[PDB]
């Protein structure tokens, strides 16, 4: 009864008159409410089925991009390999091989 | 159309190539001051079947050639980092295209890129060409054949492409810089 | 202490020994024992083993680690000895 | 089978005429094609015409057929009552 | 089938069936035949084998069914249940497009043989 | 004018897998088949064949192979006699060199920034930096010697590795070919030159799924070099076949009887190639000199390896002559992103080049981007091991087993067999061997049995029929890293054969690989199945859930009610497939290693 | 012929004093019980490790002697009429330990059912929640309900009539030989469930 | 008996080539080749080629031949297949999103020859997806239908399709789908005209045989 | 009540489906908010492990304590770990631990350690077995949870 002012739809059959649901086929407001739940956790599975990816300094959220760019453009400048810079923000660890790691 | 993380979780492809399943090629991005041609929507359009006929990418791309000349000089067709060149015209001569665009002050096409309803920061795009003269409906007809799903509205002073963004107006550029306009 | 842990943290039954030590260690039993424990049988059979322990005279009997890996190649031959009605050994 | 009507294996108020008469009689009475030879020998000549795709014309030289003589776009004019009506819009009739 | 759950009204859509009074005829796969079983108090259900359907129907022995459907065009109203009356409208938006796009393919075909016809005159005209 | 190539492009995997299955055809999805590939690569005959041509036309019970990293174990062993075992991880002794970075942030809000007594506290922006520990290296031995466990690594990328973490050369690093492909678990021995023992642990990846881990052992001179260098004597090799059809008693007869009786030796289809276009192909077009046909039968065979390059090269045939150039440069730009190899970028830009400009598109710059490819040499000998293996194939044909006068048996030397060694000498079939063509100078030293008509003639008439004839006229180097062996046996008998059936209708068995069972704590042994420890009874925990959905296809397809493992000792260049090729019907779950150039 | 990670979980197991339960037997059998089961019955002296000897012969548990003193040799004859008596008792058990549920309509708050149950329906749902088959001649109503049947809302409980008792010789252990008690609750459900 | 099959036209070199397996009843026959003329029909030889590699996802449908059956198969006629969008012969979509009509009625794409394959059409200005194969030369059709191609070889797997699944009424027998199909490079035909050659030396020398046995690719 | 059955799930592991231990991946974790309830579980665990023979690592905030738990790891093998979940989270992130093979969770005053009062360590721990679950190409694990709470 959130809404007080019931719609009027145009009565094409006298059964509309009869029925009181607009959509009978649909799943009740909990029932379709759970039913949107499981099925976001199940999307949420085939994502997360494969290793969670690491991403490079470019395609990182733009709240972590430019300080991990900040955080290594001072070693940027002398081209040597093996420089690396613990920065604490940043993907967490999963815990477990991934092939893509 | 091939998942890079998707091979690479199967063990298909090198594990290596994780910044390619993130982040995409680096590409000079096409720009309203710097007309980056891309040769694969190129060759798309002259693949797609179309009634007018499209010059080649080779005549569209300005010429990159020996830079030993001491002063440069006023050729309609000389060497530019933007890829600024005039409209070539019609790629057969023994033709009659029924529109005429006509470019913008600074030359850039007049593809134009807006929102519905920006107040609310909406990020559904459309497109608005408004320099457009001749027979409004004949290109019309050719953004029918380009984008066939999509809604495009014509009125006397403009053509409106609805869901579109810069992915579909640099197309339309394109398609327009190949016409010959 | 390089490779391989004998003692377990349960303690009640030590870690299998490794099979080409468990092979150099019946010689070595054998040569102790002058002969009267053939390494051949002490890989056969693991009731050998605890026959050498009795008959290793106390000289190195009484070292808690030789009785650990005394024990350990006993567990391993049991192992071995297990294992052989299902394994086929073609030559 | 083919020869044995159709209404032999039948599992099933009773004396009177029911509304599935005129149907049972052809349910009883023997089947018409009781050979795959004539089943075949009848679909061979069987031919369909809104098939998409090319038509056998081998067999006469002279004929052509209605699409090929009048186009795709065009049909003769139906006479339109209430006894008998034609399909209309042909353009909307594709997919 | 109002008066009743969500669970029941689901299995007469499938069945398509919406109020009371409406008939349908489907087939005898077993995912109809689960689906009339477990709506089988609100609906009731005739057989007709294939031979008792072509004898209701004037249509010959030496003639399938599968015939027929491949003959039946596939833009009958209603053609296919889309998740969404948005794929609906869009789905309808687009046959209208793809008739105005055969309009004017028709016309761009006849522009271009009659250009071609021209450049072939002229070429010869000079030759 | 663009590369053309010659065959279908037949890509191997999925654009988007999603699942176990990865092979798109489905044909494949149940196991793909080399026999055709096979026999297009030299090898027909069998020893049944050969002794009863009644059991030609009879079939051999189907096995499954390559079903997942774990269930092929190789272990390769060196010319004094240590097998390669793994004992001791290291990590990648990292050395930290500037401090940390903290910020002070307010600790209370109800306090402005007024008040001096305001508190703060201090939160880390980067807990510091680190880089590798690079210790000294010793004048007197450069040379150092480790072991390497790759799990489903080529060769190839193993050396891109080494190379991109470690700027090594490739000609200052050693490595020498495994028999039966990089997929699985192989160990083997490796010889760096200049390189550390703390810098070369940092090439290791033990947080992947499929571990590659590098151990040095011990420091050697230059002198020591050429001992190093030697071709592995023998391979220890685990292998489990999947969905074998029989009894366990008629699989243990099958195998008894092939092990008596030996097996043909044949170099097998990973040293060539797997798919349309192969190494002795390309050879032959680069000594042919259509630098054109050549390039684009390399590209053909990267394009059927990976997936990008499938597209682009898709795109790259499909493209508009006014528009090859950009999609040439946008393949390039592509490569680089993806890091492809170096060889692979550099050829990709040569190609746009040629491309692009008009003065440099000849069929010189051509010859000059194809010389400038590292594996040419490669290419040349799967030609000569082509050539090698249809002669082979050619002499069991005619002369059957069987050893007659006129052939090269090693008396060890290799002498030729004469009446005398017939008769009372009596050389076995295993000893007889047969020479391989590396060049003129394998083609002047070697002894080439006569057996008219399968003389030298028969040699250089097959070579020029298949235009191998470079093999017989240009002389052919032999690289430090594998060496170029001349006499290869026919017959082959591993010395100690385990077999271990066991009844699994779902097939869940698998083997622990060497580095789970060292994990275990339990030292690694070779020579023999640790049926206590290696192989696991099967249960529902032992495959993974990609795996056994991988798997199913291949289940429903065969119905296989037993899996076998077994474990052998091979001489030096004898493959285990090659092996069970002649007793069994081979069915690859996993056939990407075999494309190589990757 | 099960696969081996589902036999993993069974272990052969030889039952010396017969067992009623879907884990269960009659004595001289062999069967792949459960891992936790199958310890619980060999811990309480129920069960044998299946070896050759016992294969061929079993002492068995004597209700009358409280002991096992009752030698059984494992014959064809034997193994039959024991898994025909372990089935005869299974029936009885299930029929006679828990309640059987009915679910159906009826209009208001009543005491009495819109319509009426029958032997057809009981032996329905004793098939569908019980998994037992028998013809409906077997059910006998009450002295009331031999008119309409079973009507009232709530409890109620009707006879089963089993014939095959003096032939097996159960008379002894079962109360009843001749007939069972069969407690049916009859409630209001939803549609989908109620149906009529 | 059976009728050597040669190809109509020179095999260009600058024209594309598609690959395809054919199955029926699950024995695959083998595999059939088909050179597009890129040269005379562009547009339709782009739309057959992308049908054919599946370099689109998806407009209504699969855009891929893979699993497509066969619907119409005519006995000595036609080889008809196609219909992605409904496997049944009913629906006609292409690539572009739109049936795309009919661009030359050239020499080289007007004739319907033997081994020359063609675009089948529902209107005379509506190019679907469905295709087929020739089996005979067919006078009355040049104007009527597009010329995709030519077969190359393979041609024993059609006509093994024509005659084990067709009927006189169009409907198939028996089902024969599509298994694989592709793109391949260009091949040339004179690499099998030595086959005679070959078969006489093989005749002539018995003692060498892997020589006859073994051909080589190039 | 809880360490019964888990420890009974941990014999069915080691004896039928003879499950193999490694040594940086456990079997069970424990987690306790308080040193003392460290120790007190530990002594339980001791008892009950002593009989199955599974052992039980339990460590407390010492001096130099980042050199004893790697030591701790080094040393002996463990199944049983009991920490709290802010040094569990150190050592995934450090890569001395793992959570391959971990089949069981056991938290302890769960209505404590879920709470923001101790930062929500025991969830964000919960989060990353949860997703250890969702990764399809090692082999299945169904990592149950158990939580004990007085309110």
């Amino acid at each position: 009864a959130f809404r007080r002012l019931v719609k009027r739809h145009k009565i094409t059959n006298n059964q509309m008159l009869l029925m009181r649901r607009r959509e009978p086929y649909k799943p009740t407001m909990k029932d379709r409410q759970e039913i949107a739940d499981r099925a976001k956790l199940e999307e949420f599975e085939r994502k997360n089925a494969d290793g969670l990816m690491f991403v490079p300094e470019k395609a990182l959220p733009p709240w972590q991009k430019s300080l991990a760019h900040n955080a290594k453009a001072l070693g940027s400048r002398i081209n040597f390999r093996g420089f690396r810079v613990r920065v604490a923000d940043g993907q967490d660890e999963p815990g477990f091989p991934t092939p893509f790691r | 159309p091939t998942d890079v993380a998707a091979n690479i979780s199967a063990g298909a492809m090198p594990p290596e190539a994780n910044v390619a399943a993130a982040l995409p090629v680096p590409r000079i991005q096409y720009s309203k001051w710097n007309r980056a041609l891309r040769s694969d929507v190129y060759d798309e359009l002259l693949k797609l079947p179309l009634r007018y006929k499209l010059h080649d990418f080779a005549k569209l791309c300005p010429p990159q050639r020996c830079q030993e000349e001491p002063e440069a000089v006023g050729v309609v067709g000389r060497d530019s980092a933007v890829g600024y060149l005039p409209p070539l015209g019609p790629a057969d001569p023994l033709d009659t295209i029924p529109f005429f665009v006509h470019r913008s002050s600074n030359g850039v096409l007049p593809g134009k890129v807006f929102s519905m309803h920006p107040r609310n920061l909406m990020p559904a795009f459309y497109l608005r060409i408004q320099q457009v003269e001749g027979d409004m409906f004949r290109f019309e007809e050719e953004l029918l054949k380009i984008f066939p799903t999509k809604k495009i509205f014509v009125r006397s002073h403009s053509i409106y492409v609805y869901n579109v963004a810069l992915d579909g107006r640099m197309v339309l550029h394109h398609w327009l810089l190949g016409l010959g306009f | 202490k390089d490779g391989g842990v004998l003692r377990s943290s349960n303690s009640a039954g030590v870690g299998p020994l490794d099979f080409v030590s468990v092979t150099l260690l019946a010689q070595l039993l054998e040569v102790v024992s002058h002969g009267c424990c053939s390494a051949d049988d002490l890989v056969a059979s693991p009731v050998a083993w605890d026959k050498v322990r009795q008959t290793i005279q106390g000289a190195i009997g009484e070292d808690e680690n030789t009785i650990q890996l005394l024990r350990a190649g006993r567990l391993c031959v049991a192992d071995r000895q297990a294992t052989g009605s299902l394994v086929t050994t073609y030559p | 089978s083919y020869a044995l009507p159709p209404a032999v294996g039948r599992q099933e108020i009773r004396g009177g005429m029911h509304s599935s008469h005129s149907l049972d009689l052809i349910m009883r009475q023997p089947r018409r094609v009781k050979t795959p030879e004539q089943l075949r020998a009848l679909r061979d000549r069987l031919r369909f015409i809104g098939v998409t795709g090319p038509m056998p014309q081998a067999t006469s030289v002279s004929t052509k057929s209605y699409t090929d003589t009048y186009g795709s776009r065009l049909r003769p004019r139906y006479p339109e009552s209430w006894d008998t009506v034609p399909p209309h819009q042909p353009s909307r009739e594709l997919l | 089938p109002f008066k009743h759950s969500w669970e029941v009204n689901r299995m007469l859509r499938e069945l398509r069936l919406e109020f009371k009074g409406q008939t349908t005829i489907v087939p005898d796969i077993p995912q109809v035949r689960k689906r009339i079983w477990r709506v089988r108090h609100i609906v009731k259900v005739d057989v007709l084998d294939l031979d008792e359907a072509k004898a209701l129907i004037g249509v010959p022995e030496h003639i399938s069914f599968t015939d027929l459907a491949s003959q039946l065009p596939p833009s009958f109203g209603r053609v296919k249940a889309v998740p969404s009356p948005v794929i609906r409208s869009k789905m309808n938006f687009m046959k209208l497009r793809r008739m105005r796009l055969r309009d004017v393919l028709h016309r761009d075909a006849l522009e271009l043989r009659l250009l071609e016809l021209k450049r072939s005159a002229m070429k010869n005209x000079e030759q | 004018m663009k590369v053309s190539s010659r065959g279908p492009i037949v890509r191997w995997a999925l654009s988007r897998p999603t699942s176990g299955l990865v092979s798109s055809p489905s044909e494949w999805r149940c196991g793909r088949d080399l026999s055709d590939e096979e026999k297009h690569s030299g090898l027909l005959l069998r020893i049944r064949d050969i002794c009863q041509p009644l059991a030609k036309n009879d079939q051999l019970p189907v096995a499954v192979v390559k079903a997942q990293p774990s269930d092929l174990q190789v272990n390769e062993v060196d010319a004094v006699g240590d097998v390669a075992a793994l004992s001791k991880v290291v990590k990648g002794k990292w050395r930290k060199i500037s401090r940390q970075k903290t910020l002070l942030i307010e600790d209370d809000a109800r306090t402005p920034f007024s008040d001096p007594s305001k508190s703060f506290s201090p939160r880390v922006q980067s807990y510091g930096e680190y880089v590798r520990l690079t210790g000294k290296l010793p004048r007197d031995l450069p040379v150092l010697r480790f072991v390497l466990y790759r799990d489903s690594y080529s060769l190839n990328s193993v050396e891109n590795r080494l190379g991109y973490v470690l700027s090594l050369q490739p000609d200052c690093v050693f490595l020498r070919d495994q028999p039966g492909g990089s997929f699985g678990c192989i160990t083997q021995h490796g010889v760096c030159l200049g390189v550390t023992k703390e810098i070369l642990s940092h090439a290791s990846r033990h947080y992947n799924l499929h571990p590659l881990i590098f151990e040095p052992r011990e420091y050697f001179s230059t002198d020591k070099l050429h001992s190093l260098l030697q071709g592995a004597r023998g391979h220890h090799h685990r292998v489990l076949l999947r969905c074998v059809e029989g009894s366990q008693d008629t699989i243990r007869a099958l195998l008894k009887k092939t092990a008596e009786r030996g097996f043909i030796n044949y170099f097998w289809l990973d040293r060539f190639s797997v798919g349309t276009n192969r190494f002795f192909d390309m050879a032959v077009l680069a000594a042919r000199g259509d630098y054109l046909k050549s390039i684009g039968a390399l590209l053909h065979c990267v394009a059927e390896s990976n997936g990008v390059h499938y597209d682009h090269f898709l795109k790259y045939l499909n493209a508009d002559p006014s528009t090859v150039p950009g999609i040439a440069q946008t393949w390039a730009t592509t490569a680089k992103h993806m890091r492809s190899p170096n060889w692979i970028v550099q050829l990709l830009r040569g190609l746009h080049k040629y491309h692009a400009d008009a003065e440099c598109g000849k069929s010189s710059y051509l010859a000059e981007l194809w010389s400038a490819l590292p594996m040419r040499e490669a290419l040349r000998r799967s030609a000569a091991e082509f050539v090698w293996n249809a002669m082979a194939s050619q002499r069991l044909l005619s002369k059957g087993l069987n050893v007659v006068e006129g052939d090269v048996v090693r008396m060890g030397n290799y002498h030729l067999v004469t009446k005398d060694d017939e008769e009372k000498g009596t050389f076995k079939i295993t000893d007889v061997v047969l020479p391989v063509p590396y060049g003129s100078v394998a083609a002047n030293n070697c002894l080439f049995p006569h057996l008219s008509p399968l003389d030298k003639k028969l040699y250089v008439e097959f070579a020029t029929k298949h235009g191998m004839s470079f093999l017989f006229d240009e002389q052919m180097p032999s690289p430090l890293s594998n060496p170029l062996q001349f006499y290869r046996h026919l017959i082959t008998k591993p010395v100690n054969m385990q077999v271990s059936v066991i009844r699994d209708p779902n097939s869940l068995t698998s083997i622990k690989s060497d580095l789970a069972v060292m994990q275990e704590r339990k030292l690694v042994q070779i020579g023999d199945i640790d049926y206590s420890t290696r192989v696991r009874e099967p249960c529902v925990y032992n495959v993974s859930e990609r795996f056994t959905e991988k798997m199913e296809e291949i289940l429903k397809t065969h119905r296989g009610p037993n899996s076998v493992v077994l474990s052998c000792y091979l001489p030096e260049d004898s493959s285990p497939f090659v092996m069970l090729r002649e007793v069994f019907d081979l069915r690859h779950a996993s056939f990407h290693d075999l494309y190589g150039l990757l | 012929e099960m696969a081996p990670e589902l036999q993993l979980e069974y272990m052969p197991v030889l039952f010396t004093r017969t067992i009623l339960g879907p884990q269960g037997g009659f004595a001289g059998e062999e069967r792949l019980v459960k891992l936790e089961v199958a310890r619980k019955y060999m811990e309480a002296g129920h069960a044998v490790t299946p070896t050759e000897e016992l294969r061929r012969g079993l002492w068995c548990y004597n209700p009358d002697t409280d002991k096992y003193d009752c030698f059984i040799e494992r014959n064809e004859e034997f193994l039959d009429f024991a898994a025909r008596k372990r089935q005869w008792l299974d029936v009885y058990w299930r029929v006679n330990t828990g309640y059987l549920l009915f679910g159906r309509q009826s209009w208001g708050q009543g005491f009495l059912i819109n319509c009426p149950l029958r032997k057809r329906d009981v032996a329905q749902k004793l098939w569908e929640q019980y998994k037992v088959r028998i013809d409906p001649r077997l059910i006998e109503f009450r002295e009331k309900d031999r008119r309409t049947g079973i009507q009232e809302l709530g409890h109620n409980w009707c006879w089963l009539y089993l014939p095959g008792a003096e032939e097996l010789g159960i008379n002894r252990e079962v109360y009843d030989n001749k007939r069972v008690k069969v407690r049916i609750h009859v409630r209001k459900m939803n549609s989908m469930f109620a149906l009529y | 008996r059976i009728l050597q099959y040669f190809v109509p036209y020179e095999r260009d070199e600058v024209n594309p080539v598609v690959f395809m397996d054919v199955t029926v009843e699950g024995d695959a026959l083998g595999r059939v080749s088909v050179e597009l003329f890129h040269d005379i029909v562009p547009k339709t030889t782009e739309n057959f080629r992308s049908l054919c590699t599946g370099e689109r996802g998806y407009s209504q449908c699969p855009l891929f031949y893979k699993g497509i059956p066969f619907h119409r198969v005519i006995p000595g006629f036609i080889v008809q297949g196609g219909d992605i969008l409904l496997k049944d012969g009913r629906g006609n979509v292409s690539v572009f999103g739109f049936p795309f009509p009919d661009e030359s009625f050239e020499g080289k794409a007007g004739k319907h020859l033997r081994g020359t394959v063609a675009m089948a059409h529902s209107a005379p200005n509506q190019n679907g997806s469905q295709f087929f194969f020739n089996l005979a030369r067919n006078d009355h059709l040049d104007g009527k239908f597009v010329v995709c191609g030519q077969v190359i070889d393979g041609w024993e797997v059609v006509d093994r399709v024509a005659v084990l699944s067709g009927s006189s009424c169009g409907t198939p027998v028996s089902r024969a789908w599509i298994t694989e199909c592709g793109q391949s490079s260009g091949d040339k035909l004179e690499d099998t005209e030595r086959a005679l050659s070959g078969e006489r030396a093989l005749h002539t020398m018995p003692g060498k045989e892997v020589l006859d046995i073994l051909s080589p690719r190039y | 009540a809880y360490l019964l059955p888990l420890y009974q799930n941990m014999i069915k592991d080691r004896d039928v489906y003879k499950i193999p231990l490694r040594e940086r991946r456990p079997r069970m974790i424990l987690l306790a908010p308080t040193r003392e309830l460290i120790a007190q579980l530990h002594h339980v665990c001791s008892v009950l492990g002593e009989a199955t023979g599974l052992h039980a690592i339990s460590f407390t905030s010492r001096k130099r304590a980042n050199h004893r738990l790697s030591r701790l790891l080094k040393q002996q093998l463990v199944d049983v770990m009991i920490m709290d979940p802010k040094i569990v989270l150190r050592l995934i992130r450090a890569r001395r631990v793992f959570l391959d093979d971990l089949r069981y969770v056991a938290v302890d005053e769960a209505d404590g350690m879920l709470s923001s009062q101790h930062d929500h360590d025991a969830v964000h721990l919960l989060m990353k077995v949860q997703k250890r679950v969702m990764f399809k190409h090692l082999w299945p694990v169904q990592t149950q949870t158990v939580f004990a709470t007085a309110f």
